[PDB]
């Protein structure tokens, strides 16, 4: 899963 | 983390034709529960902030022109521009960002492949407030000339000069894909005033033979 | 109009700190998360971390040994970042930035204008600006060239622009070269048409945030 960027959804 | 790799480090084509780029990361960006590649691409122009391109991977936002598409899965993605124009000149980044730390590739410059183009060749002498202050300062301008090499030599009283100037190169032109020159000599004034003639010698492949640009000390 | 801008550039001595900010407008502040990324010279995009501006939780890099410090003023609306223990790897562009706002309805990615930082022991020097005059010396194909020298300053950058940013046509800001003296230097040129020297005005406007130094300078023929 993705910790990834809270701006992309 | 999820190392970003770019192929070529550079590219050159010619205007209208097709330039791709290749992006690799370390491990897939494909999330299973979405199914969308956490991939984008972004644009950055010199002394300027990235601009972003394609987002999930081959989804260009709005105000990007149509020539520029995405394409890829998981671990090996691809940027097509169908038909480069001047004002894409930049160096392209990937950037990933499915895990923590988000990461960018190291980046693809691309220029554009132009006709030979000679230099207009412009000199300009110190201005009378900076020999105020003791020091004068001679600019030789070369503008818009293609390919980018060039030669630029100063003549003093006809002597060659070694020594006391120095040379700045812009990068591409956004607009007609060319180059520009700045030679600047930098003498005292009181080395300034022992002497009449200032020239810029100027060598480039659009010109036959040597362009000189002078001027005597006496405006 | 989402926008973000940054503080000016700095020079900082070895070891010390410094604190860049991020003012954003046109938005909701509180609903997006901001990021800071620098970019080295002659390097890739860095990403550093981002905070959320509402409940102001922050994610950093790990490359960093945690001497990185992301905070965030609601009431200002700007968004900070602390970077300590400065050494000479830390010279760089830093951006703020909302990175990839994806949303099904709409998508939008934003960038402050950067914020040079340089590490150096070295102080401080704003630039002088001398006028390069047009003439016939500087006379081609009905076209003639004029500028601006900006001359001895430290650190970088220096900005360019011409009558306020309406001239931008034709225009060349060299890349500044490193003067013996350790000082820099640079040129800005335009090419404009000959016939039009006399009822056109030409102002070069130049900036040099580290030392507040504004300079406007009327370039006239001859």
């Amino acid at each position: 899963n993705p910790n990834a960027n809270p701006n992309a959804n | 983390d999820i190392v970003m790799t770019q192929s070529p480090d550079s590219l050159a084509v010619s205007l209208g034709e097709r330039a791709t780029i290749n992006c690799k990361s370390s491990q897939s960006v494909l999330y299973s529960s979405n199914n969308k590649n956490y991939l984008a691409w972004y644009q950055q122009k010199p002394g300027q902030p990235p601009n972003l391109l394609i987002y999930w991977a081959s989804t260009r936002q709005s105000g990007v022109p149509d020539r520029f598409s995405g394409s890829g899965s998981g671990t090996d993605f691809t940027l097509t521009i169908s038909s480069l124009q001047a004002e894409d000149v930049a160096v392209y980044y990937c950037h990933q960002y499915y895990s923590s730390p988000l990461t960018f590739g190291g980046g693809t410059k691309v220029e554009i492949k132009r006709t030979v183009a000679a230099p207009s060749v412009f000199i300009f002498p110190p201005s009378d407030e900076q020999l105020k202050s003791g020091t004068a300062s001679v600019v030789c301008l070369l503008n818009n000339f293609y390919p980018r090499e060039a030669k630029v030599q100063w003549k003093v009283d006809n002597a060659l000069q070694s020594g006391n100037s120095q040379e700045s190169v812009t990068e591409q032109d956004s607009k007609d894909s060319t180059y520009s020159l700045s030679s600047t000599l930098t003498l005292s004034k009181a080395d300034y005033e022992k002497h009449k003639v200032y020239a810029c010698e100027v060598t480039h492949q659009g010109l036959s033979s040597p362009v000189t640009k002078s001027f005597n000390r006496g405006e | 109009q989402v926008q973000l801008v940054q503080s000016g550039a700095e020079v900082k001595k070895p070891g010390a700190s410094v604190k860049v900010s991020c003012k954003a407008s046109g938005y909701t502040f509180t609903s997006y998360a901001i990021h800071w990324v620098r970019q080295a010279p002659g390097q890739r995009l860095e990403w550093m971390g981002w905070i959320k501006a509402g409940n102001g939780n922050t994610r950093y890099s790990q490359k960093f040994q945690d001497r990185v410090t992301i905070t965030r003023d609601t009431s200002t609306t700007t968004a900070y970042m602390e970077l300590s223990s400065l050494r000479s790897e830390d010279t760089a562009v830093y951006y703020c930035a909302l990175l990839t706002v994806l949303t099904p309805d709409d998508a939008f990615d934003i960038w402050g204008q950067g914020t040079m930082v340089t590490v150096s022991s070295a102080s401080t020097k704003g630039p002088s600006v001398f006028p390069l005059a047009p003439s016939s010396k500087s006379t081609s194909g009905g076209t003639a060239a004029l500028g601006c020298l900006v001359k001895d300053y430290f650190p970088e950058p220096v900005t360019v622009s011409w009558n306020s940013g309406a001239l931008t046509s034709g225009v060349h800001t060299f890349p500044a070269v490193l003067q013996s003296s350790g000082l820099y230097s640079l040129s800005s040129v335009v090419t404009v048409p000959s016939s039009s020297l006399g009822t056109q005005t030409y102002i070069c406007n130049v900036n040099h945030k580290p030392s507040n130094t504004k300079v406007d300078k009327k370039v006239e023929p001859k």
